[PDB]
């Protein structure tokens, strides 16, 4: 995976297992346990977080790209529109629904407005989204691995302070990710030599 | 042009970050302003430790002399530990 990215071995391992998520369970009364693996890469700039998202976007069978500012919460779940073929109100699938039995890539994830992130919760918790507007009252499948990229509240990770203080997102959202990765561009001559000569070959 | 070299010289700037590895240098024998012995190349300079070295005996080794040097680079002190000099 991503042979043009140096290092990040544990992340590429997690990405591989996330492309190949575990079996979904269905239980009594139709009770449900999800099988996707949800990954959050949070860390310093220029740590290949976006490039790893772009590799995943090019490698999964079904991947939908999104970015924090560019994504509306409605544009993420599903949107009501009038089908001009007939004149009726109809739902248009958003990114989370289009990625069903696939993955969603989210770059600049912590830059989202919170009324967007309020719409992330049902996909993570229930693999579904629920619509209750325009006289349309439905639930849609959104069964997909979210992989996301973010930065701390400060421009770089501050090891003097706690993860909940470094990381912008609520704990009620962070707990829904399977693996929370923290990466840093921590300076070191040996690693810098290695990554540099790799990038020049690239 | 000498047959013995055509191992081969790495310019001093190539060393940086290539930790704990054998190299052959060619350099101007400085004494740095900090006082330490040193080699300089058009690409850069590095401080040297001579305390374990074996020079070849048919030569003088004054400052500013161009010297071929074999040694191990150590990034921890940014030193170049000299095996031998000629
Ligand atoms: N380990 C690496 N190997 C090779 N290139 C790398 C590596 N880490 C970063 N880069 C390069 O850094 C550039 C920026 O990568 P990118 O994925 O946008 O970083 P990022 O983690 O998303 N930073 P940011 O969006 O500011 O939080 C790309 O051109 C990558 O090729
Ligand atoms: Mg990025």
């Amino acid at each position: 995976l991503a042979p043009s990215i140096y290092g990040h071995d544990h992340i590429k391992k997690a990405i591989l297992l996330m492309l190949m998520g575990g079996v979904e369970k269905n239980l009594e009364n139709g009770s449900h346990l999800r099988g996707d693996i949800n990954i959050l890469m949070v860390g310093d700039p220029s740590t290949a977080k976006s490039q790893l998202l772009r590799f995943v976007l090019n490698t999964a069978s079904l991947a939908i790209a999104t970015t924090g500012r560019g994504s509306s919460g409605v544009g993420l779940t599903a949107a009501v529109t009038t089908d001009r073929e007939t004149g009726e109100r109809r739902l248009e699938a958003g990114a989370m629904v289009l990625a069903d039995r696939g993955v969603v890539c989210i770059d600049e994830f912590d830059k989202m407005t919170d009324v967007d992130r309020v719409a992330i919760h049902e996909v993570m918790e229930q693999q579904t989204v629920t619509i209750a507007k325009a006289g349309i009252h439905t639930t849609l499948n959104a069964r997909c691995s979210v992989i996301a990229a973010a930065n701390p509240v400060f421009g770089q990770y501050d090891v003097n302070r706690d993860p909940h203080q470094n990381i912008a997102l609520p704990d009620s959202l962070l707990s829904r990710f399977d693996l929370l990765f923290v990466v840093t561009d921590d300076i070191n001559e040996i690693r810098d030599r290695s990554i540099s000569e790799h990038v020049l070959r690239t | 042009r000498n047959e013995n070299f055509q191992m081969s010289i790495t310019p001093i700037k190539n060393l940086l970050g290539r930790d704990a590895q054998n190299f052959l240098l060619l350099g101007l024998l400085n004494k740095n302003f900090k006082g330490n012995w040193s080699l300089e190349d058009p690409s850069g300079s590095v401080e040297i430790d001579i305390s374990q070295t074996i020079p070849t005996q048919g030569h003088y080794y004054v400052p500013g002399c161009m010297v071929l040097v074999e040694g191990i680079y150590y990034s921890v002190g940014n030193k170049f530990h000299v095996t031998s000099m000629t």
